[PDB]
């Protein structure tokens, strides 16, 4: 059974930093990507981006709006993956999901049930 | 920076009927080396995490029911669902992976 669980999320000052969390399960970590959407509420779906995995090299790739700001990483022993964000827009908040991506299917088949970030004075 | 624009922006059905949803791209999603699209849509109902539907333009994903049906090729691509039932009320996302990942605007669906 597949497994994606986030946290790490809460009321935030702008500027300011945030660890977002992801568990994982069910399957082989390393051998898929690993991706970070999210979604403003009442808004669309935002690629952050992902960290590829074993046989590419677990480099990582970012969308132009968070690129420098945010940073990706993973830790294929406890199979948890992470976001560094930096500097909490007021733009940054939302609902953050992680998800399982790669080259097979070319698409984000496992989601979790993402973590809420707040931004208030 | 491809953009995916999905029409209607919203839309309202009765229990039953057959809807569609229209996805466009900025740049054709089609791959020449494996011949796919790289094209997938998104089901995401109210207050819950998305949930992959169908990926490389037409191809259904386990478990989800047939009436759930995605065609086109290029830029132009949209999603159909026959026979909608409560449990398809949700916004409809489709997203590029032609090149990192993009998401539409999404189409939402009502169930009146
Ligand atoms: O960024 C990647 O490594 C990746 O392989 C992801 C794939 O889904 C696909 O988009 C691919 C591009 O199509 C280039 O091959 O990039």
């Amino acid at each position: 059974e597949v497994k994606l669980v986030e946290s790490g999320g809460g009321l935030v000052q702008p500027g300011g930093s945030l660890r977002l969390s992801c568990a994982t399960s069910g399957f082989t970590f390393t051998d898929y990507y690993m991706s970070w959407v999210r979604q403003p509420p009442g808004k669309a779906l935002e690629w952050l981006g992902f960290i590829r995995n074993k046989a590419k090299g677990y480099t990582v790739e970012y969308s132009a709006s968070v690129k420098g700001r945010f940073t990706i990483s993973r830790d294929n022993s406890q199979s948890i993956l992470y976001l560094q964000m930096n500097t909490l827009r007021a733009e940054d908040s939302a609902t953050y999901y992680c998800a399982r991506d790669g080259y097979y299917v070319d698409a984000m088949d496992y989601w979790g049930q993402g973590t809420s970030v707040t931004v208030s004075s | 920076d491809i953009v995916l624009t999905q029409s209607p922006s919203s839309l309202a059905v009765s229990a039953g009927e057959r809807v569609t949803m229209s996805c466009k791209s900025s740049q054709s999603l089609f791959k020449s080396r494996n011949q796919k699209n790289y094209l997938a849509w998104y089901q995401q109902k109210p207050g819950q995490s998305p949930k992959l539907l169908i990926y490389w333009a037409s191809t259904r994903e386990s478990g989800v029911p047939d009436r759930f049906t995605g065609s086109g090729s290029g830029t132009d691509f949209t999603l159909t669902i026959n026979g909608v039932q409560a449990e398809d009320l949700a916004v409809y996302y489709c997203k590029q992976s032609y090149n990192l990942r993009t998401f539409g605007g999404g189409t939402k669906l009502e169930l009146k």
